[PDB]
RNA sequence: CGGCACCUUACGAGAAAUCAAAGUCUUUGGGUUCUGGGGGGAGUAUGGUCGCAAGGCUGAAACUUAAAGGAAUUGACGGAAGGGCACCACCAGGAGUGGAGCCUGCGGCUUAAUUUGACUCAACACGGGGAAACUCACCAGGUCCAGACACAAUAAGGAUUGACAGAUUGAGAGCUCUUUCUUGAUUUUGUGGGUGGUGGUGCAUGGCCGUUCUUAGUUGGUGGAGUGAUUUGUCUGCUUAAUUGCGAUAACGAACGAGACCUUAACCUACUAAAUAGUGCUGCUAGCAUUUGCUGGUAUAGUCACUUCUUAGAGGGACUAUCGAUUUCAAGUCGAUGGAAGUUUGAGGCAAUAACAGGUCUGUGAUGCCCUUAGACGUUCUGGGCCGCACGCGCGCUACACUGACGGAGCCAGCGAGUAUAAGCCUUGGCCGAGAGGUCUGGGAAAUCUUGUGAAACUCCGUCGUGCUGGGGAUAGAGCAUUGUAAUUGUUGCUCUUCAACGAGGAAUUCCUAGUAAGCGCAAGUCAUCAGCUUGCGUUGAUUACGUCCCUGCCCUUUGUACACACCG
């Protein structure tokens, strides 16, 4: 998060601005590329077909 | 939140004394003749010639550098 | 068969609440009586009629008004009910505060002014507010323009500024007055326009902060309910620090907040190195026993070794791990064992949806407007005040003694800060001085020097002997130094003398669950000087729960509402 406060100078007062923008994390290229919280699973490779007992010679 | 009232009069400042061709004065011009520099004008190194004294009472007092004689 | 009712559903009705009739009503007609036509005026006036009367029945208008009203929704509130959490609530306790003196803040009183904001929590050692000058906004006085710029006036035959000497002044302010010199178109007067304000308005604002609340709360997608505003999800129960989880379930699956996260503390003989850290060896060297030993000093060349401690970067380690009980056998909880660590491992930082007439315009060259703007509410100089004292209150510091005072002796931390041509930083060591302090050199811009900050409680040995005593150290006198231009209304420090209440504190009331409370000091901030204050740090180190809703505050649910500017209604 990055943010910026501007003071606007109207006729009848001040008017305060405030401009908060949250970047991706994917995008961030120096700190974590991520939020602590996010747990990111791998997907199943399992699934495979295991015949019964060949040796094979390379 | 008080209103200032004052005891003392009101003062003046100062205002510059005119005097109408002071250089005249300084001068006697002899016809047929040449300057006078009759007015003691100052010794000091700061200013030279043209610079006079002012012949008050007492004592002779010149402007630019501020110098006083007998 | 008839009744008095009731339960479920909604084909159906209704604005809904609800209704087996309040259904068979825009797909409008079974029969029939009575009544209403926005709210008030008003069931009033008048007339009639009945009545003993009270009054009943019948019953207007003028005028006035934009709503009044019905049912339901969300919220707010309740001197309504039911749950829950919390040492800013209690229980068991500890230390207290409130009783004394003093420090300091507030009110009051006073004042020339005793500047001011804040008034339950969330005003009162708070504005980093420990004010001699400055700060400073207050008071009594004195200067300056630092009034830009377009004009107009004046103006070189000089628009104006500085000024010796005397008077004046608190002043060696030419401030002003006598005084004639000097300077030269920058500038003097009026107009506009400015500008500057610790002047007013925080109830006109920004920003910041505090508070609700660091409690646990908030939100949408799809689905369900409702004509709708809305509602469910977001809950009976159990559990947790927690809307956090188990579970129940017209909801399912998610987001913010919580938790994760980050900083810090505790472990690492496992890595990486260290002459700004330490050690063992080794040189050289000292003292004592002589046993070859034991304590030291020295070594930025002994041109040694190492990382145990020390420092810090890369990691590892804890996830309630394993085992017993209880539990919906779930979330969890309680016991053990192992472990450095088993209370969220300890402590913090960050911290949601909206919002408050919360506090500040006395932090801002942050600000709108109002006021003032040359005899200034601008700025500066001098002196005083913010300290002023019959009083009430709060944050604290010393004490009331022997678990102690003195007097010697022992002698252990951690967090930090530190300068130059300054305007003087931390300052050892030597020498003077009873002290405070002074003087001469050196080190340190710093893991190097101050500094092992040799701190205080603490421990040992003596005196004191229950006595307002050698407890306590106010109040006051005299003297000696330090800082500063300046110490008077004692800045502060030191010496001698003076020896006050207080002999454990009423009603009340605060903080707190483990390296915690309580003592005990030390550093940094303010700071020329001054710390009974804060921000931190370490030394010594407990008693008592590890529970509850009895008091108090807040949150949730139900409930009532004629409130929604929301009960300060
Ligand atoms: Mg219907
Ligand atoms: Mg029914
Ligand atoms: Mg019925
Ligand atoms: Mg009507
Ligand atoms: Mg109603
Ligand atoms: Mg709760
Ligand atoms: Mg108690
Ligand atoms: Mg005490
Ligand atoms: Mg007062
Ligand atoms: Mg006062
Ligand atoms: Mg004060
Ligand atoms: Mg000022
Ligand atoms: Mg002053
Ligand atoms: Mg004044
Ligand atoms: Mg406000
Ligand atoms: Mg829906
Ligand atoms: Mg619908
Ligand atoms: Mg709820
Ligand atoms: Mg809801
Ligand atoms: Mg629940
Ligand atoms: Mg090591
Ligand atoms: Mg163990
Ligand atoms: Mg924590
Ligand atoms: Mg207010
Ligand atoms: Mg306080
Ligand atoms: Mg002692
Ligand atoms: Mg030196
Ligand atoms: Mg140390
Ligand atoms: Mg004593
Ligand atoms: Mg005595
Ligand atoms: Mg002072
Ligand atoms: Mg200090
Ligand atoms: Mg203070
Ligand atoms: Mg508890
Ligand atoms: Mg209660
Ligand atoms: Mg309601
Ligand atoms: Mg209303
Ligand atoms: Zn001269």
């Amino acid at each position: 998060i990055d943010i910026a406060i501007r003071h606007v100078l109207m006729r009848q007062g001040v008017l305060g601005i405030k401009v908060k923008i949250m970047k991706d994390p994917a995008a961030n290229r120096f700190g974590p590329r991520a939020l602590p919280d996010a747990v990111k699973i791998a997907e199943a490779k399992d699934e495979d077909e295991v015949i019964p007992a060949p040796t094979v010679k390379s | 939140r008080k209103k200032k009232v004052y005891t003392t009069p009101k003062k003046i400042k100062h205002k510059h004394r005119k005097h109408k061709l002071a250089v005249l004065t300084y001068y006697k011009v002899d016809n047929e003749g040449n300057v006078e520099r009759l007015r003691r004008e100052c010794p000091a190194p700061t200013c030279g010639a043209g610079i006079f004294m002012a012949n008050m009472k007492d004592r002779q007092y010149c402007g630019k550098c501020h110098l006083t004689l007998k």
